[PDB]
């Protein structure tokens, strides 16, 4: 009551607020100023990436449980902590000359490996932070480059307009979907052309969510450690995908003629902390 | 009672205000707050972040993918000018869609640094150096490397260090410069020239291709704020 | 370094009025339909506003919203020939309640609703409404189905579920026959945002999904490097 | 005098609004105050107090008072699912009349632990087991008792202890879940199953009669407010 | 790794534990402890195979 400040140029102003809302007071509008490489070693699966490599950490923040301060479940039964945090590797999808991108869409992408698709197959909630390493072996005379994104909430537009899209062509089991460097003629498919990166954006916009470079002159390997972002605390994972992985080639791969032409590339997550909720007696499939 | 005199201004709907209202769900808590990760402050920390600007977009390749890759062929060229721009970060093709410029095109006046970071994506063997100058103004964009010599500029040794940065200083007449910028507020063309000649060894590939970064450096600032001129609509979509 | 950020804050960003709906309303007899006018409250009919919230993922705000209403008189015959003051009803319809088939109905009363009676001629009618949602964000983009086994709909046409907004006329009109418009906009205040992400490229086709076509990334110029105009485009 | 300025919300007749008015009836005074035993407070407290759910819910049934008495037929089942209905406690059939019900659909969103007291009405001698489960929403209801048996369950020992209570407790992905629940913010079905079968003695009737009460436990909260959708009129009554 | 200066690679080794039955594909072998090596960031990627086992002692 009976407030005094400053505004943006004494010169003061009193405003008073007579409502018994909070959500009806004004806006506040006002500031009051032979080599040594590392190994991580989580579960019982380790990497070996570089001694000079850098490793994004998500968004600021590291992976961490979900604390009995901002919960708001009714019972909490266990979390593992080594049955589900090994570095599960996925299936390695080969560079070539003209590949235009792949695609990735991980609480549906690893509903097989290990026990991580034998919890979340059976409790309601779920929750678990993400550890990606994506790599490819290099060699000093096979230039190119590469970009990966982890976006979140990657909704995807259809490719034939007033229609929706499938589960069969959003996601995959085990494969990553291609990019058309052209444009999908599908009645029921996803608009999986390269350069608007499928939610419409532009592609050279994709570098507010965590990303990293693999570039062949520079790098080897690129790790993520993406952290569980979601409105929700506590959301199913099978009705719902967290975030999605995009590795776009920006710069195409060129060779020479003596040289190997089978770069693969294989990517190595990890779940981190993942908690459960809600254990009904269902084995959903 | 109290005898009050209405002012002009009474009974108006001014957009930009701020005015207290009754509320229509009084006494209706709300869910408790979370922490989800990322919460920006600012809209400036979007034009912090790198994005990479269209620098070959002709126009066949606009619509491919082959428009954000620079060709730097290897051979004895010593006049090509692998690219030039006028660095004007809100009308120019080359920084509008670039996340720096989405940002700015909201805002009216543009106040700050850029910065270009220009990547080489090339074997690990090839060694060359580029001499980038932001020639200020002035007279006549560089046309040949002696021209562009004389403005500020920084010799890159693309063997010894890839990503080397240019962050192109505020030179003006006025503090501020408007995004759709005129002859006067306009701002000086930038170019960059071969030192060397990249030279690639027999077991690489002579091309190389380099991309072009583009993030506001820190001091930075936006003044007025407009429609985009570039989404639409006809009708109510439904 | 003294040119500090004031009017690139997400409060000034976001806390200017844009209109969300346009409406039509007449108010004789006959047609039911075109006597009242429902919406859905999206924030996804106008682009306006449409991009300035699809640049975050998730939000948090307490809104303002305010109403233009004018109304005009429809041609032909048995005109007014002279007019009282008409007055308006805008009422709030929550999730599950129950909606009227038409004006004069029985369920006009809103006891729990909260409408707002407005006349002609006075200043808009205003409301505040706090961040009202079962969730903890607005969440823009929900990249999920609605059911378990993955079928009904997608996108984020699942948790936008904040009822309608019903108007009426509440006067009968014996004489003549007359239409309105109503214009809804939405200031948001105590804005906090979560997570950017990019502007839309491509333009808008729907308020379901988000289905584009593929456009191009930007303008064409001339060459490499062209550097524009050299002297201006006289001569 | 005051130069006062009349914002937007000026003239209006918003319902749910607290502002003062000047008295039609001034200086009058009131009839002393009273005690009259069982002064409410909040309205949950209605909603704290138990009231029997139409379980058997049959077409035929529910015109009959014999729609409050669930059947527990005495033999060799282990099979026979006494009852089952999805914990929907706003639109569901079975509790929407009931007290809980009423008070609720006042109330547009719905958050707290219902709890279902069972009581057994049958002769002395008569001795049984039956497990009541709470299978969250999950995938699909529990069709046998080896499905229920993995969901939260009690055995009850009809013989032990009649009027067996079970508190469905609150697992939901939101805080608050609408009393229209849809497929989304929905609620997990809830069965019961013989476990041992009831042994009646030669003396006593073969058939018994189970009833079913609901009411809230302490942590129960509404969120909106809404027209009843149960109650209407078509004209002015007289 | 016994190779040209040049080569680069990245090969998983996992320790499959009894369990069932051998890795077949990498997606099984994942499951299992494993440790990814650059071939080229760096030779001689070592892995410590664990000791896990329902006696202290296995007979040779
Ligand atoms: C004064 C009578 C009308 C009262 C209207 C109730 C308040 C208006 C609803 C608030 C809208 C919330 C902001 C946006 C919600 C959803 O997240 C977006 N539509 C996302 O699509």
């Amino acid at each position: 009551g009976a407030q005094v400040s400053t505004q943006k140029t004494t010169i003061h102003y009193t405003n008073i607020n007579y409502y018994k809302d909070a959500a009806s007071n004004s806006a506040n509008r006002q500031d009051f100023t032979s080599d040594r490489v590392r190994s991580i070693t989580l579960g019982n699966s380790t990497i070996t990436t570089q001694e000079c490599a850098n490793v994004v950490v998500g968004y600021g923040v590291w992976p961490s449980y979900l604390q009995d301060n901002e919960a708001t479940a009714e019972d909490q039964p266990t979390q593992p902590d080594v049955a589900t945090c090994r570095f599960y590797t996925l299936d390695s999808i080969q560079w070539q000359k003209e590949s235009d991108g792949w695609w990735w869409k991980f609480p549906e992408a690893l509903k097989n490996m290990g026990l991580f698709g034998q919890n979340m197959e059976y409790h309601y909630l779920g929750r678990s932070g993400y550890t990606i390493h994506v790599q490819c072996n290099a060699s000093k005379f096979h230039q190119g480059c590469l970009l990966v994104v982890c976006v979140p909430e990657a909704e995807m537009g259809c490719s034939d307009v007033e229609r929706e899209v499938v589960a069969a062509s959003l996601s995959s089991e085990d494969t990553a979907k291609s990019f058309s460097r052209t444009e999908s003629n599908g009645q029921h498919t996803v608009q999986t052309v390269v350069y608007n990166a499928g939610m419409g954006v532009g592609v050279g916009n994709l570098t507010i969510f965590p990303h990293q470079w693999i570039n062949l002159r520079t790098n080897n390997s690129a790790t993520i450690v993406m952290p569980y972002i979601n409105s929700v605390p506590m959301d199913n994972m099978f009705r719902h995908y967290n975030f999605t992985l995009m590795i776009i080639p920006f710069a195409k791969l060129e060779y020479t003629e003596q040289a190997s032409n089978y770069v693969p590339i294989t990517v190595t997550v990890a779940p981190m902390c993942a908690e459960y909720n809600g254990l009904r007696l269902a084995s959903h499939q | 009672g109290l005898p009050t005199m209405l002012t002009p201004g009474s009974n108006q709907f001014l957009t930009s205000d701020d005015f207290q209202s009754p509320s229509a769900m009084p006494q209706f808590d709300v869910t408790p707050e979370m922490k989800i990760p990322g919460e920006v402050h600012n809209l400036m920390e979007i034009a912090e972040v790198d994005s990479v600007v269209p620098v070959n977009n002709t126009k066949e390749n606009i619509n491919s993918m082959e428009a954000y890759r620079i060709p730097v062929t290897g051979g004895d060229q010593l006049h090509t000018q692998v690219f030039g721009f006028q660095m004007q970060p809100g009308l120019n093709s080359v920084f509008k869609r670039t996340l720096l410029g989405e940002i700015l095109n909201y805002y009216a006046h543009w106040s700050g640094s850029v910065k270009l970071t220009f990547v080489f994506c090339g074997s690990a063997m090839a060694t060359g150096k580029f001499l980038l100058a932001y020639s200020p103004p002035g007279a006549s964009p560089p046309q040949n490397r002696k021209q562009a010599m004389l403005g500020t500029h920084v010799i890159w040794d693309v063997g010894l260090q890839s990503s080397c940065v240019l962050c192109i200083p505020w030179i003006s007449q006025t503090h501020y410069r408007l995004v759709q910028q005129d002859e006067y507020t306009s701002a000086g063309y930038v170019t960059c020239w071969y030192q060397t000649g990249l030279i690639v060894p027999p077991g690489a590939p002579p091309s190389c291709t380099i991309l072009c970064f583009a993030s506001a450096c820190n001091d930075f600032s936006v003044r007025n704020l407009r429609d985009t001129p570039f989404i639409e609509q006809t009708q109510l979509l439904q | 370094n003294y040119h500090s950020r004031t009017e690139s804050s997400i409060e000034n960003f976001l806390c200017r009025a844009a209109c969300v709906y346009i409406a039509t309303y007449k108010s004789a007899g006959g047609t039911p339909t075109e006597r009242y006018a429902s919406w859905r409250i999206n924030t996804r009919q106008m682009v306006q506003l449409r991009r300035k919230f699809e640049l975050f993922t998730y939000l948090r705000f307490d809104m303002e919203i305010t109403f233009v209403i004018t109304s005009t008189q429809d041609p032909g015959t048995q005109l007014a020939q002279d007019m009282p003051v008409l007055t308006h009803q805008i009422m709030y319809i929550p999730p599950g309640g129950p909606v009227p088939n038409s004006a004069t109905d029985f369920a006009w009363q809103s006891s729990t609703n909260p409408s707002i009676f407005w006349t002609e001629g006075c200043a808009p009618a205003r409301m505040s409404v706090p961040f009202i949602s079962i969730g903890n964000a607005y969440s823009n983009f929900y990249d999920g189905w609605s059911h378990f086994t993955q079928e009904g709909v997608y996108g984020f046409n699942s948790l936008n579920n904040m009822g309608h907004i019903y108007v009426r006329h509440v006067n009968e009109q014996s004489l003549g026959v007359s239409t309105s418009t109503l214009r809804v906009y939405f200031k948001p205040k105590h804005v906090r945002a979560w997570v950017p992400r990019p502007p839309r490229l491509s333009p808008y086709v729907k308020s379901s999904n988000v289905n584009f076509k593929p456009t191009a990334v930007t303008t064409e110029r001339k060459d490499i490097n062209d550097v524009g105009t050299l002297r201006p485009v006289g001569y």
